[PDB]
């Protein structure tokens, strides 16, 4: 069976302009396990991005955390771009700083 | 809880550079172990690297998972065909109310639960022909059922008690969430209120909304990890524009002595 990913984007600590932080893209609930994840800064792919192990939940769906160290500013926009076999095109999820 | 659970995955056509087989080990909500078929070594994660362990602890973890690697990869041969296939296993244990070990041994094929290990008979079972085929292949491999019995009935509970004793502080860790409540404009006449909980542990946490001190529901919530194994949560509520300041959020979390009221920024 195939299951499309849920995509969450949030920082590790509350975002404060000028203070170093971590930006997370958490992808979960998906099957099969092959997935592509990019973090974007104002639409440009971020090179220095790390990720957790691929693990899975009680319902057997996979989950995975991508993260990057960053310093938020007032105007810089961030997003997470995800591709998976269940998707007709890569899904792009903007970071809502509130989240 | 508190469980020691191994999350095992094999794939029959791994992407280049990725392992055909990999394992993560979990003490409750914390990852303590990593293993993959490209490196072939079980490794500690995070704080567990500094756990004081018995001699040959990680060597024994490695031996056990190399055996499970071979078994999982052999399972694809029993199915035949092109595939592709994903085989997952959830193996482990938890202490029950009378302080004895309760085993877990479940398996899924292409995301569907399809097989278990019966500890009374010492056999793998399931209704699907794929289950029967893999069970028979495993059941006639030299002492694989016996090793599975030992893994679940002896090795797992022994490991769990060892970690509960030697890593008790790691598991009792309590970090309170940093809280924010913010509103953003939405549809005309409406705003979205968002209550967010940053960098907390354990993962159990409640977020609730109040409107003029009265319960206004839990909103729509989600939760995820941070890269250090702490957690994140948020809940959002659609409210009428201009009414935002009548609302607050309440958080309950073990790192806090009492539920904390959070006011709009
Ligand atoms: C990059 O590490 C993590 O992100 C991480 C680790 C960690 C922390 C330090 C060293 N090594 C592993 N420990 C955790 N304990 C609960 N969550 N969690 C996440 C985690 C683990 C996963 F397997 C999947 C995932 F989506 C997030
Ligand atoms: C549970 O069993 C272990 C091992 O025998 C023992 O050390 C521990 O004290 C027990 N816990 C109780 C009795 O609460």
């Amino acid at each position: 069976i195939q299951r499309t990913p849920k995509i969450q984007v949030y920082s590790r600590h509350p975002a404060e302009n000028g203070k170093s932080n971590f930006l997370n893209c958490y992808v979960s609930g998906f099957h099969p396990s092959d997935i592509e994840v990019d973090l974007l800064k104002n639409g440009e792919r971020i090179e220095k991005v790390e990720h957790s192990d691929l693990s899975f939940s009680k319902d057997w769906s996979f989950y995975l955390l991508y993260y990057t160290e960053f310093t938020p500013t007032e105007k810089d926009e961030y997003a997470c771009r995800v591709n998976h076999v269940t998707l007709s095109q890569p899904k792009i999820v903007k970071w809502d700083r509130d989240m | 809880h508190l469980s020691l659970l191994y999350h095992l995955t094999a794939v029959s056509s791994p992407a280049p550079g990725t392992p055909a087989f990999w394992v993560s080990g979990w003490l409750g909500p914390q990852q303590y172990l990593s293993y993959n078929s490209l490196r072939g070594e079980a490794e500690p994660c995070g704080a567990w690297v500094w756990e004081n362990q018995v001699s040959w602890y990680w060597e024994k973890e490695t031996t056990d998972l190399r055996i499970k690697e071979k078994l999982f990869l052999e399972a694809f041969k029993a199915l035949g065909g092109k595939g592709p296939y994903t085989l997952q296993g959830l193996l482990g244990c938890e202490l029950g109310p009378d302080n004895t070990s309760v085993p877990t041994a479940k398996f899924a094929l292409n995301g569907e639960e399809f097989m278990n290990f019966d500890l009374k008979q010492g056999t793998w079972g399931g209704d699907w022909p794929e289950a029967l085929a893999i069970s028979q292949r495993w059941q006639q491999q030299d002492k694989a059922a016996n090793k599975e019995l030992t893994f679940l009935l002896f090795s797992c509970p022994h490991r769990l008690r060892e970690h509960l004793e030697r890593g008790r502080g790691n598991l009792e860790w309590k970090e309170p969430p940093s809280m924010r409540l913010k509103a953003r404009p939405s549809s005309p006449g409406f705003s979205v209120l968002t209550c967010s909980a940053f960098s907390f542990y354990p993962p159990e946490l409640q977020l609730r909304f109040l409107r003029n001190g009265l319960a206004a529901g839990t909103g729509q919530g989600d939760f995820g990890p941070n890269s250090d194994g702490s957690f994140h949560a948020s809940s959002s509520l659609t409210v009428k524009s201009g009414d935002e300041h009548h609302y607050c959020c309440i958080v309950q979390h073990a790192g806090l002595a009492q539920p904390l009221r959070v006011e709009l920024e």
